[PDB]
């Protein structure tokens, strides 16, 4: 039930909230301190995963390890390209509890 | 009987003969409206909006109190979903069945159910293109439908 | 004659000036004029019902029908006190549109303007202190139709004496026989 | 029986028949005012509610969805709404 | 799925009449059914019938007088002219002394004797005798 719920919340973040897709933009958003949630596919390189976890620990932001891969994370975002890392600027749908 | 099942069930909803709003309902038309709006921002489809409005806020029929249906209100304010509720759910079911099938070759029963699901999807899509709800060139492709739902 | 509250298409009036009087000297009542001054009347009509009993029919605009019914049960008694021995009913002018025959641009006729919808609508707001919980139509062996209307039965104190006047006024402005009965619990 | 009165049957056989098979359709459900203990506000809930109903003033559940009828939590009183 | 409301109604009256019931309930009502039953009643074949009005399609309860033999329907509403009305009349009716054929004409829903009286044809509806 967790996977379908997180997929539905991810869909509702799209079309209703501000997000960003990709690795470089995710790092850029984290180091500006305006990313509220970082979602990583398990297909992510381990070095990249560890570095993003360290960045989020520095920025005090939550990391969710998505139970798919970059293909299924791209599908969950409504896109036709693989996304391996994404950052949520603001949910607009109670994905991140206030 | 059912469209794709040998069932002849009768479970329905008996709408009462009294179309008038109940006296004990203090909610006026516009109040029920912002209730719909806030619960549409939460992502609830019109069926769920009607269900929770009947269950919790005690309104019997949105149409009886406001004069318009739930989807009409959502469309008038322009926050109605791009795909229809039932077609969206049918596509979601088809995507789930295909995802289960790509791991299970020997599930021929799942293949049969998938054929039934896609048959209903195509018939509903033909109906919606007839009423110009959908674009005339709107087609359901099994490969690209995964990005449309969930 | 002071006729301040009577808007409609045609400028004169006959005996409707009297109802407009009785509404204007309904001033300094028990706090009704505050929610009544923004209100208006379309037409009025006196007909004979029952034996030697008169009933007054009041025609009102459709948009203000709900605001009227919100206070209808209040001002009916003062209007009956003004005109003793008479019953007051509030009806909306619904402007029946003719059915489009085969005989230079007219829009599609709304279903609210259709005649059957007008008739059962003016049946519903006529008996507003009660509500129609069921309708029954009997064909009396020769093509004539008699309509039985089932009321709420929740109240038996202020409508049971006006069913004759209801039937008379409905025969007057609709032309079909209707009788009223109160069924048991459902 | 060849002379059953279809026009005026007694309410016993009207309540026992199915909702659709009655002379006029009547829903078997109703609305109902529930009073949770320890709170003042009155909540109107569908009798056959499919969702858990919560107070806005207290984090306590009122009814649990079941097959046909919502089961109220113990200690909650209830009445009908205009029969 | 129900495609001919009048057919199901007329079959219901015919079956209840054969079973000897005093009243019959037909579920889907329509203007055509009301006119057909009015034609039957004006000829005395049925008693007073009552229309139950729900906000859906209403229901009709018909008082059966016991003097009806058959009230069948012609499902394909054939175009019936005055020239070939006699062939329909002697193919569907038991005799020439009685039995009536209801056909919808431009002047209304109406039996074949009055249709020939006012010189008009129309589409076939059914027959009763």
């Amino acid at each position: 039930k967790s996977l379908e719920s997180i997929n539905s919340r991810l869909q509702l973040v799209m079309k209703s909230g501000k997000y960003v897709l990709g690795y470089k933009q995710t790092l850029k958003m984290i180091r500006q301190g305006k990313a509220k949630l970082v979602i990583l596919a398990n297909n992510c390189p381990a070095l990249r995963k560890s570095e993003i976890e360290y960045y989020a620990m520095l920025a005090k932001t939550g990391v969710h390890h998505y139970s798919g891969n970059n293909i299924e994370l791209g599908t969950a975002c409504g896109k036709y390209y693989r996304v391996c890392t994404l950052a949520i600027i603001d949910p607009g749908d109670s994905d991140i509890i206030r | 009987g059912r469209m794709h099942a040998p069932g002849k069930g009768l479970s329905q909803s008996a709408l009462p003969y009294r179309r008038s709003v109940p006296t004990w309902l203090k909610l006026t038309s516009d109040d029920v409206k912002e209730q719909i709006y806030k619960l549409a921002k939460k992502g609830l489809t019109p069926s769920q909006i009607g269900v929770i409005l009947r269950d919790s806020h005690g309104v019997a029929q949105v149409r009886f109190v406001t004069g318009n249906k739930i989807l009409r209100i959502l469309k008038s304010k322009g926050l109605a979903p791009d795909l229809p509720e039932d077609l969206y759910h049918l596509i979601k079911k088809a995507v789930a069945v295909r995802k289960h099938l790509e791991r299970n070759r020997k599930d021929k029963d799942a293949k049969f159910r998938l054929i039934l699901i896609e048959s209903r999807i195509h018939r509903l899509a033909r109906y919606y293109k007839t009423k110009r709800v959908l674009p005339p060139n709107w087609k359901y492709e099994s490969s690209t439908a995964s990005a449309l739902v969930a | 004659s002071a006729k301040i509250v009577k808007p409609n298409g045609e400028k004169p009036d006959e005996f409707e000036s009297g109802i407009s009087q009785a509404l204007l000297e309904l001033e300094m009542n028990s706090d009704l004029k505050a929610q009544l001054r923004e209100l208006n009347i379309t037409a009025a009509k006196e007909i004979e019902v029952g034996g030697g009993r008169k009933a007054i029919i009041i025609f009102v605009p459709v948009p203000q029908l709900k605001s009227f019914q919100k206070i209808q049960v209040r001002l009916v008694r003062e209007l009956e006190k003004k005109f003793s021995g008479k019953h007051v009913v509030f009806i909306a002018q619904r402007r029946i549109l003719p059915k489009p025959t085969r005989k230079k641009n007219k829009q599609k006729r709304p279903r609210s303007r259709t005649l059957t919808a007008v008739h059962d609508a003016i049946l519903e707001d006529l008996v507003f202190p009660s509500e129609i919980v069921g309708k029954r139509i009997r064909v009396k062996l020769d093509g004539s139709r008699l309509i039985k209307v089932h009321l709420d039965k929740a109240q038996q104190n202020n409508v049971e004496h006006k069913v004759e006047t209801f039937s008379g006024v409905y025969k007057k402005l609709t032309g079909k026989d209707v009788n009223f009965e109160f069924p048991e619990f459902q | 029986p060849l002379a059953k009165d279809l026009l005026h049957p007694s309410p016993e056989e009207e309540k026992r028949k199915h909702k659709k098979k009655r002379l006029v359709q009547s829903p078997n459900s109703y609305f109902m005012d529930v009073k949770c203990p320890g709170c003042y506000k009155i909540t109107t809930v569908f009798s056959h509610a499919q969702t858990v109903v919560l107070c806005v003033g207290c984090s306590t559940v009122l009814c649990q969805p079941t097959g046909g009828k919502a089961r109220l939590t113990e200690g909650c009183s209830f009445r009908r709404k205009q029969h | 799925v129900r495609m001919n409301v009048l057919a199901d109604a007329l079959k219901s009256i015919n079956n209840a009449e054969k079973r000897g019931k005093r009243q019959v309930l037909i579920r889907p009502c329509s203007k055509v059914i009301v006119r057909f039953l009015t034609v039957m009643m004006k000829h005395g074949y049925i008693g007073e019938f009552e229309i139950i009005d729900d906000h859906r399609a209403g229901k009709i309860v018909v008082n059966l007088t016991g003097r009806l033999n058959k009230c069948g329907v012609i499902s394909p509403r054939f175009d019936v002219q005055l020239k070939d009305l006699e062939k329909w009349q002697n193919n569907l009716l038991p005799s020439r002394q009685f039995g009536f054929i209801v056909l919808t004409t431009s002047a209304g829903i109406m039996d074949h004797e009055e249709a020939r009286r006012k010189h008009t044809g129309g589409k076939i509806l059914g027959f009763f005798f």
